[PDB]
């Protein structure tokens, strides 16, 4: 079974996986198509373009808080709101992956802490096209000018992710596909700090074979996407690797700002 | 990791 599969025990892997990641995460690549699209009847995204567009709309969106300061620090506020619901959704999604809660405490922590950035950046892609992000769940549209354009070093959090994702996009993935290869990213046996690798690996195997055959069967023209697929796993490292230079710069530079408690914990002695 | 743990707890 979860030992020695064949290909049905592997489909059902991958519907376990597909239904837990709808339960686990509230705007799926489906629902976000369709916005950006036009082709559904809720109301369009409030859309956010500069300053005034901000103002006008920061009452459209989920965002919690305290209380004016500059723009670029009320964004990257907003994206540690954001961000630590993420991690919230993919810890509660890794706990549904099948062997993960049996392995030691301490490996599903390492594989967290490492795991949940990368898989924000990857899921980051199915809520963007070319000129721009869904935020607040799908409720906002924040433009990809207006982002790039923060001052320095603020600008540089985001046109990365944006690079990647276009390329990202290109592979054409959907919900069921991306169910899969987030579960392969967590159960990374490679992790620094991990204390027991086999049990780690023994799921990724199964993962990676579900991931496979699910690409065959919903991409059959697709040849070879499972390959460039993987090769994306190591791009997202860098973009993490980019990212904590980043944050490095901003906790010495602006020093009004701190992280939220959970993100420091999954920053504090990454790598 | 205090608060991971808690989420991975409930
Ligand atoms: C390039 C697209 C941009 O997207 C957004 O601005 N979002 C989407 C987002 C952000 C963070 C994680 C997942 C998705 C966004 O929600 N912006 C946003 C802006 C707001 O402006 C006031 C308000 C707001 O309220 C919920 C949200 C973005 C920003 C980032 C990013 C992510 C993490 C980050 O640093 C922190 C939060 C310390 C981290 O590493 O966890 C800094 C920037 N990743 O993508």
């Amino acid at each position: 079974d979860q030992l020695n599969p064949e290909s049905a025990d592997l489909r059902a892997l991958a519907k376990h996986l597909y239904d837990s990641y709808i339960k686990s995460f509230p705007l799926t690549k489906a629902k976000a198509r369709a916005i950006l699209t036009g082709k559904t009847t809720d109301k369009s995204p409030f859309v956010i373009y500069d300053m005034n567009s901000l103002m006008m709309g920061e009452d459209k969106i989920k965002f919690k808080h305290i209380t004016s300061k500059e723009v670029a620090i009320r964004i990257f506020q907003g994206c540690q709101f954001r961000s630590v619901e993420a991690v919230q959704e993919i810890t509660e999604y890794a706990k549904s992956i099948p062997g993960f809660v049996n392995l030691d405490l301490n490996d599903q922590v390492t594989l967290l802490k490492y795991g949940v950035h990368e898989i924000i950046y990857t899921m980051l892609a199915s809520l963007m096209n070319k000129d721009g992000v869904l935020i607040s769940e799908g409720q906002g549209f924040m433009t990809r000018e207006f982002l790039k354009s923060l001052r320095k070093p603020f600008g540089d959090f985001m046109e990365p992710k944006f690079e990647f994702a276009v390329k990202f996009n290109a592979l054409e993935l959907d919900d069921s596909d991306l169910a899969i290869f987030i579960a392969v990213i967590i159960l990374s046996g490679d992790r620094p700090g991990l204390l027991n690798v086999k049990p780690i690996e023994d799921i990724q195997d199964n993962l990676l074979q579900a991931l496979e055959l699910q690409l065959k069967l919903n991409h059959p023209e697709s040849s070879q996407l499972f390959a460039k697929l993987l090769q994306k796993m190591t791009d997202l490292r860098q973009i993490v690797t980019e990212h904590v230079q980043l944050l490095q710069v901003i906790k010495k530079t602006e020093t009004d700002m701190s992280l939220h408690p959970l993100l420091q914990e999954i920053y504090k002695d990454l790598y | 990791h205090k608060i991971l743990h808690r989420l991975l707890q409930e």
